[PDB]
């Protein structure tokens, strides 16, 4: 029975979010660490008993649901509210069988026919990540419209805006202290907004983020990632240096 | 025992007048209104069910107006008497309807019908001199 980790939007501070991104790391983590950020476990050969870590997320009206996350890469892989459980389409048949093993005591089990990947899941909402507001609002919302899912109360637009909530501020979250530190301050101030392009940029960079810091000379980029500030300007990380308060867990490579 | 939803607050008015529509919760259901999101609609015979206003159970206090009713149109609660209001301004004709509200516990300011559970009795707005 893979760990769990509790949060609740109801009462949520900055320190009972902050408490629980920590915790949600240490349970991706355990590390293994290149040019000092720790690096998520290798898919390969990982034994299924540590491949997933479980996120039970609850709100005022005391809705529950359970998110898998995947240790390899910090992903949502799919949920459970009661009764069923709702995975997104694995990429292979490994990934296939793995999830098997998930909720597995579930009445009803579905794969949907899309994955989580934010291209496809933007389209479904209707709208880019830039124009869907995240804070605690937003995740207690996306807790309930997952959980009135299974009942036919959840329109798929919805649906999948409250993943891109969710996966954005716990998956995210967990990868980049930067993400962490943006959701801290939509909590601190009980206000909405949507991710501005420093934080869109980090998000669809942190694969090559990945590849560069672990395959870098002595922390030097073999070549340069760009990035994009608030406003839009373009620049490039050419060092894992300036990374280090930003980036918090690597996908693995070599 | 389930939540109802009881409206009150329609009626005749002419241009320019103003409503004020009461979505009042039953007494006895477990949550009080303010654990619930409440949307408020109208139909007109010919039209289907038509969302123009909502709030959210977020604590935030979240808010959404559809563009035919923004500037005109206030969504706001009173918890001491488990109650919503929607203080409609500057009528005009073709807002005449009969408009609903609608509750979902932990909802979201949603526009589609089918994201609500409880409904109102409905309350028809005329609108004309
Ligand atoms: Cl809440
Ligand atoms: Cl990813
Ligand atoms: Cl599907």
């Amino acid at each position: 029975q893979y760990p769990i980790i509790n949060f609740t939007t109801a009462g949520a501070t900055v320190q009972s979010y902050t408490n629980f991104i920590r915790a949600v790391r240490g349970r991706l983590t355990t590390a293994d660490v290149r040019h000092e950020i720790p690096v998520l476990p290798n898919r390969v050969g990982l034994p299924i008993n540590q491949r997933f870590i479980l996120v039970e997320l609850s709100n005022h009206a005391e809705l529950s649901v359970t998110l898998a996350l995947d240790v390899t890469n910090a992903y949502v892989v799919g949920y459970r509210a009661g009764n069923s459980a709702y995975f997104f389409h694995p990429d292979n048949q490994e990934d296939a069988e793995a999830i098997t093993h998930l909720f597995t005591d579930v009445q009803n089990r579905y794969t949907f026919a899309f994955g989580g990947n934010y291209d496809r899941l933007e389209q479904l909402a209707g709208n880019l990540r830039e124009n869907i507001e995240l804070g605690n609002g937003p995740l207690e919302e996306a807790i309930s419209a997952l959980y009135y899912y299974s009942t036919g109360g959840t329109q798929l637009p919805t649906l999948a805006r409250s993943f891109i909530i969710c996966i954005q501020m716990i998956s995210e979250a967990a990868r980049f202290q930067y993400i962490e530190g943006e959701m801290r301050t939509r909590i601190r101030y009980n206000r909405r907004s949507a991710p501005d392009p420093s934080v869109i940029t980090l998000e669809n960079s942190w694969g090559r983020l990945s590849t560069a810091i672990q395959e870098s000379n002595q922390g030097a980029f073999a070549s340069p990632i760009q990035l994009q500030r608030r406003n839009g300007s373009k620049f490039s990380v050419y060092d894992v240096s300036i990374l280090i308060p930003i980036i918090a867990l690597m996908v693995y490579r070599c | 025992a389930q939540v109802q939803l009881v409206e009150s607050g329609g009626g005749l008015v002419q241009p320019g007048g103003s409503l004020r529509l009461s979505c009042v919760a039953s007494e006895f259901s477990g949550f009080t209104l303010d654990y619930y999101a409440i949307g408020w609609f109208r139909q007109a015979p010919g039209k289907e069910r038509e969302g123009l206003s909502s709030i959210s159970s977020s604590s935030d206090g979240f808010t959404s107006y559809s563009d035919s009713v923004k500037g005109r149109f206030t969504i706001s609660r009173d918890n001491a008497k488990n109650t919503v209001y929607l203080q409609m301004n500057s009528l005009k004709p073709e807002d005449t309807a009969v408009y609903y509200c609608a509750a979902r516990l932990g909802g979201w300011a949603s526009f589609s019908p089918q994201e609500y559970d409880y409904w109102g009795q409905g309350t028809q707005v005329t609108v004309s001199s």
